[PDB]
């Protein structure tokens, strides 16, 4: 057993960590007060669901948990919603002004004025752990917060906690949803500062969730609250490995290992199904062949490219529920005789399999229906280049025109950053083109 | 980010003013006691912003009345929400300026600024988080603009980490006929330029033509005129009094609506247009941007935005909103810079204003208002060229280079406008 | 010399010094170091009795300053509607260009002084007189898209 301490910054990361800690409470029946029946060993243990909950004297488990943002109305919701008395008061950090959309303050000025109290706070939860293997970091690269606050945390992690493994899920903008104009400019300056201090991030692109919560859930107009639920789905079924016992991504290590080949492209695409609604209380259910066939269909992934356009380097298959292994590989096997799987000819052509035979859980009041069987597919495939394309792009058509620059010049940055976090995301692109 | 210092200076500045704080009122269900009357709890959300809460649970504006005219402080009292300000933040001068941008700025002006600043900064201090200051004014006098403007760069000293916005009211000879209005306005441009960081351009020739030519009212009074600015104040606060989705300040209006730091001038407009004592959404967003709804007299077909933020109050389907919307910016698709993504934002607001069902404000950035900087200039130079009435300023101790400077910066600022309506994101 | 004291009084609007300069023999028609006469400077700062009694006492009507202004040119710019009226009635050239091409149209148009406009429209000003750019009156109406101007110019 080693400890997980997840982290979630601004109103994004807040959010998704609210809803995401929602569903680990319903997964391994830990009540809203802390309260867990089912555990025997009263004040601590070595169990898989301890990585990511500490247990106190009382019977009361705790989440290993911060959340952080510039201001407080997002993280005052946490302190008063249905989950308050379940994280330590002391694990929840607001400051006052927040960064204003824009990456400068939130990494330069304001974010200066927060930065030692929550390394710090950060301090006492990893002093009571036992072997910590390392972070998980929830942000949004859009916001001034999300973004700028990410990377100066991102940055001192790497000097204090040299050798522990550091993960993100990260929110790719969509323009449906949107808070501002220079979200291109956020996001690219993060990628740029962060690429050498993260060992593995999972982008959720909001318009692929926008898209998927239109079609699959027929909601008109999704709002976070929908967009969040599904995101926490997939959350939960990328660390489940990490919470249960199993034999695939057991570690924060074994991501890397089975997912990055090369540090810089540590981008893994996921890919779930089925997403059905809960007004369809009576579906059939889909075959493990139906579902497994779901995770090549660009429809259902987290981020929106074409993998048939790219080449895989890696690709795991995570079930949940009623699947006999024999099925799968059936499956597997009738999927290879497809010419859209093409693996990097350095790569074996396997597909890893780790089962959960519990089936997923849904949260009341969430618009998926239960189903008996589930899969997460996580693959490495260079069609994420198409992500950062759109990105760059949507970037260079301001910065042509150094539309904006002022605003983040003005807080104690150089205009020269700009350029060098435009440089490496070139780079990062010549590295997909590079591997295929 | 919460508390706003408002301040309303002069007597255009003090009569608009006055009217924005009993509509603002109105919408807060506060009384002129300063009793709150109101039905919805979204009325008291975010009711700090603008108002200070005080003993006996009374809401106190956090305005502050300045003008070198004793007169005006009579008018504002006498008025129906006359009575809510706080008595100690009135600080009035004996002589006034007569139309006379340099007494303003250098000697009469000069001599109340200590007094105003003292005013400014109890109720700074009193602030849980500044967020920043608003100042209305005109342009065409002498208090609202010479003084005014010294205030802003004062205040600018002391403050520099907060947004300064104001509510500026451009001259016209259609509403005063005044010659030496193309002075004072220009040497306000020069100093508006440089120390906000974000104006909203209230034009009187915008403002006497909806009257005259759209509203059929032959003789348009001021009554009239602030009838228009007092439904445009109030939708353009709107996010910043109503809680919604987005929790919008002024800094976030800044870093999103500015993209060059001199280009903070912003033509707001308005739908529907009505008159004193007298809508489906496609129609809306079509009003909302047309010419005639503007509050600047440019029309934005002539030029191309460079960012919008639309406000749609009142009970509605957001997503017949969001199609409309989508919808304008594909007809009117070369009215939009390609090169800013994304440029244009809208947000819903439950709450309606008084007696309407529905409503839509515009605040755009366009490069368009070049067109009312050009007009203004036409009449500076026009004056300037035969130096009329130039000795009514030297005489204060102003250099004559101040007006060349002046008119220099307001070419300059022409210039860049029409350099990014000709940019192409190739 | 009586002639700086009648170019202060007329500024001034004293009415009685201004007879009484012209009786003891100043220079009705005396220059400052811009070439403004003592008819300019009562035309700017709109002192009507004065532009009548500088009339009756040989004022030249179109007298120049250094910058071809006529009092004229300067009683539209200001817009002094009686001013305007009893000078043309006196003979001001209607037409008078400055060192800039502009008319007293041009400056009436360019400040809206629509009325002035009119009674210089009446007594024959020319609507294709072009200033230094090229512009009449007309193209400044067009540019500045002033309806109430153009509606006038097209009577
Ligand atoms: N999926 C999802 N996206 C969100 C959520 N909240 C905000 N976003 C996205 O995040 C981006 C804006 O960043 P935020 O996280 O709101 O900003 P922040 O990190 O608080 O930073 P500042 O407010 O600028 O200090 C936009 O692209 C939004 O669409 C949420 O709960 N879920
Ligand atoms: N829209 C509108 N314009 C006004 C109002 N009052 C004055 N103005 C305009 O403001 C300009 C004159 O400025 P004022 O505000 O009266 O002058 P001041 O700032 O008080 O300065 P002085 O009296 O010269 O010391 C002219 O262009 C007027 O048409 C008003 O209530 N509404
Ligand atoms: C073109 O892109 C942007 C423009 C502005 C943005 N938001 N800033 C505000 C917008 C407002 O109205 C919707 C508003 O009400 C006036 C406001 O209150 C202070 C802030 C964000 C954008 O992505
Ligand atoms: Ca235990
Ligand atoms: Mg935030
Ligand atoms: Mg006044």
């Amino acid at each position: 057993m080693r400890e997980c301490i997840s982290i979630h910054v601004g109103q994004a990361g807040v959010q998704i960590g609210n809803a995401c800690w929602e569903l680990y409470c319903l997964e391994h029946g830990i009540q809203p007060d802390g309260q867990m029946p089912s555990d025997k060993t009263i004040g601590g243990g070595d169990d898989s669901f301890n990585t990511f909950f500490s247990e106190t004297g009382a019977g009361k488990h705790v989440p290993r948990a911060v959340f952080v943002d510039l201001e407080p109305t997002v993280i005052d919701e946490v302190r008063t919603g249905t989950y308050r008395q379940l994280f330590h008061p002391e694990q929840l950090i607001t400051g006052k002004e927040d960064a204003a959309n824009n990456y400068a303050r939130g990494h330069y000025t304001i974010g200066k004025e927060i930065i030692d109290l929550v390394l710090d706070r950060i301090r006492k939860l990893a002093d009571q752990c036992t072997g910590l293997q390392g972070f998980l970091v929830f942000h949004s690269f859009g916001g001034g917060t999300g973004s700028g606050f990410t990377s100066l945390l991102m940055e001192r992690l790497s000097v204090d906690y040299g050798k522990k493994s550091k993960l993100e899920f990260s929110i790719y903008p969509a323009p449906q949803v949107s808070t501002a104009v220079v979200e291109p400019y956020n996001s690219i300056l993060t990628t740029h500062t962060t690429l050498e201090h993260s060992d593995c991030a999972f982008m959720v692109d909001n318009e692929a969730i926008y898209d998927i919560c239109r079609r699959n859930l027929d909601i008109e107009r999704p709002t976070y609250t929908n967009l969040n639920r599904l995101i926490s789905q997939i959350v939960s079924s990328i660390t489940a490995s990490l919470r249960f016992d199993g034999a695939l991504n057991v570690d924060l290590t074994e991501f890397q290992t089975n997912l990055v080949p090369y540090p810089r492209i540590h981008f893994p695409l996921a890919t779930y199904a089925p997403v059905i609604s809960a007004e369809k209380a009576y579906h059939e259910q889909l075959s493990v062949a139906e579902i497994t066939n779901a995770c090549f269909e660009p429809a259902n992934q987290m981020v929106k490219c074409d993998p048939r356009h790219g080449k895989y380097m890696a690709c795991c298959l995570l079930y949940r529920g009623d699947v006999v292994p024999k099925d799968v590989n059936a499956a597997i096997a009738t999927i290879k005789t497809k010419r859209s799987i093409q693996f990097v000819d350095w790569c074996p052509t396997g597909f890893k399999v780790g089962i959960n035979y519990q089936p997923p859980t849904v949260v009341p009041g969430g618009d998926l229906a239960k189903v008996q069987r589930a899969v997460c597919m996580l693959s490495n495939t260079t069609a994420i280049a198409e992500a950062w394309a759109r990105l760059d792009h949507k970037f260079d058509l301001m910065y042509a025109k150094r539309a904006f620059v002022h605003w983040y010049v003005g807080e104690g940055m150089e205009e020269g950053e700009f350029s060098e976090a435009r440089e490496d995301m070139a780079a990062l692109e010549k590295d997909y083109e590079e591997v295929g | 980010m919460r508390e706003i210092v408002h301040i309303q200076a002069g007597q255009c500045g003090n009569q608009i003013g006055a009217k924005f704080w009993e509509v603002i009122s109105d919408e807060h269900g506060i009384d002129p006691t300063g009793s709150y009357h109101g039905d919805s709890d979204l009325q008291l959300e975010r009711i700090n912003v603008y108002y200070n809460e005080a003993t006996g649970n009374k809401y106190v504006p956090r305005a502050i009345l300045v003008d070198l005219e004793p007169g005006t402080m009579d008018s504002v009292r006498s008025g129906p929400f006359g009575q809510i300000f706080r008595p100690d933040n009135f600080v009035f001068g004996q002589s006034g300026a007569g139309n006379n941008w340099a007494k303003g700025h250098y000697t009469e002006g000069a001599e109340l600024v200590d007094s105003v600043l003292d005013v400014v900064r109890k109720e700074s201090e009193s602030c849980d988080c500044l967020q920043g200051f608003q100042l209305t004014h005109s342009l065409g006098g002498g208090t609202g603009s010479g003084m005014g403007t010294l205030l802003i760069s004062k205040i600018r000293e002391e403050y520099p980490d907060r947004i300064m916005n104001t509510f500026s009211v451009m001259p016209s000879p259609k509403v005063s006929d005044t010659v030496v209005e193309p002075y004072n306005a220009t040497l306000s441009v020069h100093q508006l330029v440089e120390n906000t960081d974000e104006t909203y351009c209230i034009d009187n020739e915008a403002l006497y033509d909806i009257c005259f030519r759209t509203l059929k009212l032959t003789t348009p009074t001021y009554g009239d005129l602030n009838h228009l600015v007092s439904a445009t104040m109030s939708g353009v606060t709107t996010c910043l009094r109503f809680p919604g989705q987005l929790n919008a300040d002024l800094r976030k209006l800044a870093v999103n609506m500015v993209p060059f730091p001199r280009l903070h001038f912003f033509m707001p407009g308005f739908a529907p247009l009505t008159s004193r004592g007298s809508l489906t959404v496609p129609e809306l967003t079509q009003q909302m941007f047309d010419s005639k709804n503007m509050m600047a007299a440019c029309d934005p077909r002539h030029g191309r935005y460079l960012t919008v933020a639309a406000i749609f109050r009142g009970r509605m389907s957001m997503k017949e909103v969001d199609e409309q919307m989508l919808n304008v910016q594909n007809k009117n698709s070369s009215y939009f810079v390609e090169w800013i993504p994304n440029n244009v934002k809208t947000a819903v607001c439950d709450i309606p204003p008084r007696g309407l069902k529905m409503s839509a404000t515009f605040i755009g950035n366009s490069t368009a208002i070049q067109e009312l900087f050009k007009r203004i200039s036409e009449q500076f130079t026009a004056m300037f060229r035969r130096k009329a009435f130039l000795h009514w300023y030297t005489g204060e101790g102003m250099d004559e280079m101040e007006f060349t400077e002046a008119e220099s910066n307001m070419n300059d600022l022409v210039s860049e406008y029409q350099q990014y309506q000709d940019a192409t994101a190739d | 010399d009586l002639g700086k004291k009648l170019l202060e009084a007329a500024r001034a609007g004293q009415d009685d010094e201004v007879r009484i300069l012209m009786a003891n023999g100043a220079d009705v028609n005396a220059t400052d170091a811009s070439g403004l006469t003592p008819l300019h400077l009562a035309a700017t700062y709109g002192h009507l009795e004065i532009v009548e009694v500088l009339l009756k006492h040989g004022a030249d009507v179109n007298a120049i300053d250094i910058m071809g202004s006529t009092p004229l040119h300067l009683a539209a710019l200001i817009g002094h509607l009686e001013i305007v009226e009893v000078l043309l009635k006196h003979g001001a050239d209607v037409n008078a260009v400055d060192t800039w091409g502009d008319t007293p149209l041009h400056l009436a148009a360019i400040m809206g002084h629509l009325e002035i406009v009119e009674v210089l429209l009446k007594h024959g000003a020319d609507v294709n007189a072009q200033d230094k750019f090229g512009k009449t009156a007309f193209d400044i109406s067009i540019d500045n898209g002033n309806e109430d101007l153009a509606e006038i110019l097209q009577k």
